[PDB]
C-alpha cells in the first residue's frame, strides 16, 4: 500500500553533504509520520530524525540535531532528508518508515522501507 | 409549583413566589416565555457511544409532550433507526404535528438492530428530547432531536431585548453509523463511508476527525475493489487530530438563539400561505453575548425546573400541553386583586397618589 | 351556566354569581375541582340484565368528552365486548387516551351478539360514562367504566385536608357473562364459570351469590338455581365517600421522579375516606344531579373534542365580573372593603 | 396584535389595542364572539369557472385552523372530488371533526381529473375554507365549504338583541359537474345534465339558468339511444371603518349560530333523545341597519392578514383559545398594578 | 328536430283579414323565438314579427304595426298570425322561424319551413 523505497545514499567523505530520498505510492494519503532510523552493525536501531505529514512539528535527535535537515514535496509523494558536516560515526544503514494512522484488516502498521547504506569515509 | 425566573436590569433571580413580591411589573401576555436550553452547553459527553448510554427502554408508561417557544442552537443532534432482529420496528412513528429539530450542525444518523425491552424510549437523566418547539419525553422513528431542558420566564417590557433583538444560510452534515445489539453494554458502533466500507469507531473520535477520516479513505482508501465490506481500525498511538447561582461543570457563556418571528415585523406581500416562505424560513436567529453572569443563571434554573415540570406532567391527562403560561397569568392575578385587598396593605400594593 | 357549589364550615351552598357572592375567598386556582361521583351510590339497581336497560343505540349524533380530577371506588364495573350477528364489530375502538376506570371492586364482562341499530351507544337518563379522569357520553369497545356524573365545586381556602387527606388494599375480581340479543328486551345472560358451564341469570342475583355458585356446583351445559342542596330526591344517599385521586405534586421527594424510575399508570392515585360528615357528602351528590342538564347542553353546542378548560372560564368569568371596570368604593359590584 | 371592534349604539368602532379604552364595558366572556362572513356578499363571481381559478396547490406548508362561533347564510357552496390522471387522489380526507357547511343554498359539485402539483390547495387571495364552524386553509375531500373570512368582536352588555333575536325553511338543491386539466389554465367544465347527456359551461351561466335547461332537455330532449356522451352548446347568439374600498356590501345579514342553551327542556337535553347534528342551530336577520353589517364585513377583510399571521407562528392544530388570551390581556392591562386612584391607566375613579 | 310546418296561406282580397299558423312537434320545449319572414320575388328577406316562447315581448315591423297580431296556444305546440287590413304589398311567401337556444351535436339553430303563398287581390 505505502511501498517505500530508500535512494541517494553510497560511498562519501567526511565533513560533507548527502541528500537521502524516501519515496512511496499506492495510498500517501493514510501516512502519517515518515521518519528516520539507522543500523550500525552490531547496534540497535536509534531514531535519526521525523516529521509529520502536514509538517505539523520536526524532531532530531540530539547527536544530529543542527546538522541534518528533514523536508517533504506533499505533491511529489516524496520526503527528503538533505543532512551537512558528516562524521565517520553516521556510517551506517538508513531506513525510512512510515507510519500511517488507519490501515486495512491486515492492521499492520508502521511501514517499512529496505535501507540504503551509507558510508562515511576519513 | 413550577418555579419562574424574573429578569430585573440583566440580573435573574427565581421569581419569590413563596415571598409573593409584587415588584415585577407584569402588564401583558406578550412578557411570558419559555426556552428550551440544551444540555450540550452544561459539558456532557456528546459522541455516540457515550451520549447513547443516557436512553433506555421502558414498558408501562404513556408519553407527553410540552410547548417551547425560543431556543438555542445545537452542535449535535441523532437521529435513531432501531429495528428489532426479526424485522420488528422498535420505536414509534413520529405524529403529525411532529418535526425536526431546527438550526443543526452535525446530525449524527443511527442505524442497525438492537434488543428493545420496551415499548417507549427514555431519558434515563430525566431530561427532555425537543422536536421543533415541542418537548418530549420519548423517541420517535426517524426525526432529528436534540437533548436539552426548558425554562420559563417573565421578562423586561422596555424594547423587546431578548429573542426579538441582537445585544451583540446554515449547513448540516450527516454522519452515518452502523450499530449492533443497541440499548445494551455490548453494543458496537461502525462509522460507514460508502456501502462496503466501514472504521470502527471509539468514544474519543470527534466529528472533525470523522469527517476527515472520511477524506482520506475516498482519496486512496481502494474503495474500488470487489473484495467486499472491510473494518479500517485507526492506530492505537495516535490522538484524534433569591439570586440562583450556577453549580454546573461548566457553563457556555454565549447564547445562539433561534425564535418564530414576530408578527408586526413581516410587512411584505408574504402573509399569504400561498406566497409564503416554507416551513423552514419561519425563523429569526440572534446572539446573546453581552453578559455571561445571565446566561449561566438561566442553565442553572432551568437544570432546576425539570424536577416539578415532570411531576406536574405525570398528573395531567392531556397529550399536548400549551397552558401553563396562561395558567400562571391567571394565578398570579387571582392572588393579587383576588378579594376585599386593603389599601393600606401591603398585599395589593396599590400607592395612595 | 354550570352550577357551581362553594364549601365553607363543612357545608353545601349553590353559588350564585347574579347576587355576586363576596363570602367565597379565590386565592388561586388550586381551589377550583371537579369530581365525578358514581350513579350507583343513590340506589339504582347495578346488576348486568338491569343496567343494561340503561343503555341504547343511537346514530346522527357525535361524542363528546370531559374530563375530572378526582372520583369514587366503584363496587360494580362493566365491560363490553359486543358484535353484530355477521361478525362485524359494534362499538368503536378505544381511542389512546382512554384507559380503564382504577378502583373497581367487580368487573362485569358481557360478551355475545345482538342487534345494534346506531352507530354508538349512548346512555337513556343522560348520565356519563367514566374512563379514568376523562367522563365520555358513548360506550368504547374492551375498556371498563362505571356509570357516573361531574360535580364542580370551589375549595375551601385550600385547607388541603379535602381530596387530599382523609379526615376519616385493592383487589380486583372478574365475572364473566354471554350475552344473546343485546340492546333489545329480548335478551339472556348465562354465567360462566369453566367454558362448557353455564348458569342462568336471574334479576335478584347479587355478585357475591354468583362466586358461591362456582364452588356450590362443585357440550356446554345450562344449570338452573333457587336460592341549600337537599338529597331528598333521590331514593338512597351514601353517608360515606371513599375517594381517589391524583397525586400531589409535592409528594414525590425522592429519584422516583423520573419517569424511567417511575411508577406505573397505577401507581399514581391517593387514596381516602371522608365518612365523618353526612350533610356534605349527600349535598355533593344532588349537585352533581342537578349540574348534568347544563353540562349536556353546553358540550353540545361546542365543536371541542375533549374539554379541559371549564375551570378556567370560570376564573375569568368570576374576575371579569367583580372588578370588570370602573367600579366604585362604594360600589357594591366590586367587593372591597376601604378599611 | 388582531383587530377587534366595539359596537356601541349601533356603531362600529375598531378598538386600538394601545388605547386602553374606558367606553367598552367588558363583564363577562359571554360579549366575545368571532363571526364568519362569506366572500360572496363583498360582490365577487361565484360560478366555477372562476371561482376555481382563485384556488392553487402548494407543497411544503403545514395546514391550520380556527373555530368561529357564528356565521351567516350561503347562497353558493362547493364540494371537489378531484383525481389525478393516474387515478391517485388529490385532496387530503377530512379529519373526525369537520363537516360540511351548515346552511347552502346550491352546491356545486365537481367532479373530475387533473394536475396536483403540491401536496394541498390553498386560496390565492389568503381567504379561509369555512366548515361548520371551522375556518380552515386547505380544501378537504368530499365535504361542502364555501370561502369566506372571520372577525373578532365585542357585543354591548349582552343584551340579547345580537345574535340571539332576529328583529326583521331550509332547501339545498345538488347541481353536478365534471371538469378536465383541473388546475390548469386550460381547462373544461360540462354540466352534468344527466347520466348520457352534457351541455357544455361558459361564464355567463346562473344557476337558475341552468336548473332550466335540465327541465327543457329532460322533457324534450327525447334522450334518443344513439348512445355515448353527447355535448350540447347553448347557441353562441344571444340564446370608523369605511366600506368604499370593496365594490359592493350586503345591506342585509341573514346568520345562524348554534343553539342559546336554556330552551329545551322537555326530554331533549339527553344525547340520545337530542336533535340530530343539523337541528341544533337558530336563525335570524339584522336587516334593520346597513352602516354597522358593512362595517362589519370590512372589519373581516382588514384582520384577515394579522390572523394568517398568527396561524403561522402557532404550532396548535386546532385553536380554540384567541378570545380568552385577549381576555387576560385585557384584565393584565387595566388592573395590571400599580395603578393610580387618579390617572389614565387605571380606571377606578372616586364616587 | 322541430319540424316547422306552416298552413293558412291562399288568395284573398285586399283589406281582409287572415290567420296564418305553423306547428311543430319532436322537440317544441326547447325552442325560444318563433317568428315570421317574408319574401317577394325579387327581393330580400325582411321582418314581419317575432313572439318568445314565454310571451315575453312580441315585436313587429313597422310597416306591418298595428295590423299584425302574434299569438300562440302553448298546449297545441302551435303559433298564430291573425292579420287584418291587407294591401297588395303584402303578397308574397310566408315563413316561420324556430330559433331555438341548446340543439345536439348536429349544432344547427334557427329551423325553417318551406313556406306558404298568401296573394293578395285587390
Ligand atoms: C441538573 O443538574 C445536575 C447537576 O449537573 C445533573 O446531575 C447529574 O445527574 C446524573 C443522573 O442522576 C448523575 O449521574 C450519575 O453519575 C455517576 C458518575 O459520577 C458523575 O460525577 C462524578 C463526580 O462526582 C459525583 O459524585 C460525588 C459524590 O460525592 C458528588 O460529590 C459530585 O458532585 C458528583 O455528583 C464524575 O467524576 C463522573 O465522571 C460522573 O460525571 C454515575 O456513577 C451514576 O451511575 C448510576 O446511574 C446510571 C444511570 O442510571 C446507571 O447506569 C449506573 O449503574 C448507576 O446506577 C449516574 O450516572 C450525574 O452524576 C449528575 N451530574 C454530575 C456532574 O454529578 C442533573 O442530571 C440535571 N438534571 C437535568 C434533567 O439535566
Ligand atoms: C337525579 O335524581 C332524580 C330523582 O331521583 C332522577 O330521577 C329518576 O330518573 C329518571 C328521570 O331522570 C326517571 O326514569 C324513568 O323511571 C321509570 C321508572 O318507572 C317507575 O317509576 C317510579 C319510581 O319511583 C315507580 O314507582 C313506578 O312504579 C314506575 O314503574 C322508567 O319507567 C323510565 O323508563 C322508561 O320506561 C317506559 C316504560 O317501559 C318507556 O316507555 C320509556 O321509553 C322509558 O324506557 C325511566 O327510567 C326515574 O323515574 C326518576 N326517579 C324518580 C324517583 O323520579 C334523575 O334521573 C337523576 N338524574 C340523573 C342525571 O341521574
Ligand atoms: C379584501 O378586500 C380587498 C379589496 O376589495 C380585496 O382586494 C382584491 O384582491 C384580489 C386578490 O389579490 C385582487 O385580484 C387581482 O386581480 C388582478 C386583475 O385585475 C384586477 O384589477 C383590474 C383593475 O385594476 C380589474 O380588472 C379587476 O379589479 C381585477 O380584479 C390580477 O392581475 C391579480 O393577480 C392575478 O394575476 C397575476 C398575473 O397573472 C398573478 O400573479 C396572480 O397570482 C393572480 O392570478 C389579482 O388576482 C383584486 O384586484 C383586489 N381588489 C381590489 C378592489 O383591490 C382583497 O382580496 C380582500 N382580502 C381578503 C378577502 O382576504
Amino acid at each position: 500500500q505505502v511501498q517505500l523505497q530508500e535512494s541517494g545514499g553510497g560511498q562519501v567523505q567526511a565533513g560533507g553533504s548527502l541528500r537521502l530520498s524516501c519515496a512511496a505510492s499506492g495510498s500517501t494519503s493514510v501516512i502519517y509520520a515518515m521518519g528516520w532510523y539507522r543500523q550500525a552493525p552490531g547496534k540497535q536501531r536509534e531514531l535519526v530524525a521525523a516529521i509529520t505529514r502536514g509538517v505539523g512539528s520536526t524532531n532530531y535527535a540530539d547527536s544530529v540535531k543542527g546538522r541534518f535537515t528533514i523536508s517533504r514535496d506533499n505533491a511529489k509523494n516524496t520526503m527528503y532528508l538533505q543532512m551537512n558536516s558528516l562524521k565517520p560515526e553516521d556510517t551506517a544503514v538508513y531506513y525510512c518508515n512510515a507510519r500511517l494512522l488507519v490501515a486495512p484488516p491486515p492492521y499492520e502498521y508502521d511501514y517499512w522501507g529496505q535501507g540504503t547504506q551509507v558510508t562515511v569515509s576519513s | 409549583s413550577i418555579p419562574l425566573g424574573v429578569i430585573h436590569n440583566s440580573t435573574l433571580q427565581v421569581s419569590d413566589v413563596d415571598k409573593l413580591v409584587c415588584r415585577d411589573k407584569l402588564s401583558s401576555t406578550n412578557q411570558l416565555r419559555s426556552v428550551g436550553l440544551n444540555l450540550e452547553g452544561n459539558g456532557v459527553a456528546t459522541d455516540v457511544p457515550s451520549a447513547t448510554k443516557r436512553w433506555g427502554f421502558r414498558s408501562g408508561v404513556p408519553p407527553k409532550v410540552v410547548n417551547y417557544e425560543a431556543g438555542e442552537w445545537a452542535e449535535n443532534c441523532y437521529n435513531l433507526e432501531i429495528k428489532k432482529p426479526d424485522g420488528s420496528e422498535c420505536l414509534p412513528a413520529a405524529p403529525d404535528g411532529i418535526r425536526g429539530f431546527p438550526r443543526c450542525r452535525y446530525v449524527h444518523k443511527v442505524s442497525g438492530t438492537g434488543p428493545c425491552a420496551g415499548d417507549f424510549a427514555f431519558h434515563k437523566e430525566g431530561a427532555f428530547f425537543l422536536y421543533d418547539r415541542l418537548a418530549s419525553t420519548v423517541i420517535y422513528r426517524g426525526t432529528t432531536f436534540a437533548e436539552g431542558v426548558v425554562a420559563f420566564l417573565i421578562l423586561p417590557q422596555a424594547k423587546k431585548d431578548f429573542f426579538s433583538s441582537h445585544p451583540l444560510g446554515y449547513y448540516s452534515t450527516t454522519i452515518r453509523y452502523q450499530a449492533t445489539g443497541f440499548g445494551t453494554n455490548e453494543t458496537e458502533y461502525l462509522f460507514e463511508v460508502d456501502n462496503l466500507t466501514y472504521v470502527q469507531l471509539e468514544s474519543r473520535f470527534t466529528p472533525q476527525f470523522l469527517l476527515q477520516l472520511n477524506e482520506t479513505i475516498y482519496t486512496s482508501g481502494k474503495r474500488s475493489n470487489t473484495t467486499g465490506k472491510l473494518i479500517w481500525k485507526v492506530n492505537p498511538e495516535i490522538d484524534t487530530t433569591e439570586a440562583i447561582v450556577n453549580a454546573q461543570p461548566k457553563c457556555n457563556p454565549n447564547l445562539h438563539y433561534w425564535t418564530t418571528q414576530d408578527e408586526g415585523a413581516a410587512i411584505g406581500l408574504a402573509w399569504i400561505p400561498y406566497f409564503g416562505p416554507a416551513a423552514e424560513g419561519i425563523y429569526i436567529e440572534g446572539l446573546m453575548h453581552n453578559q455571561d453572569g445571565l446566561i449561566c443563571g438561566l442553565r442553572q434554573l432551568a437544570n432546576e425546573t425539570t424536577q416539578a415540570l415532570q411531576l406536574f406532567l405525570r398528573a395531567t391527562t392531556e397529550l399536548r400541553t400549551f397552558s401553563i403560561l396562561n395558567r400562571k397569568a391567571i394565578d398570579f392575578l387571582l392572588q393579587r386583586w383576588g378579594g376585599t385587598c386593603h389599601i393600606l396593605g401591603p398585599d395589593c400594593c396599590i400607592e395612595p397618589h
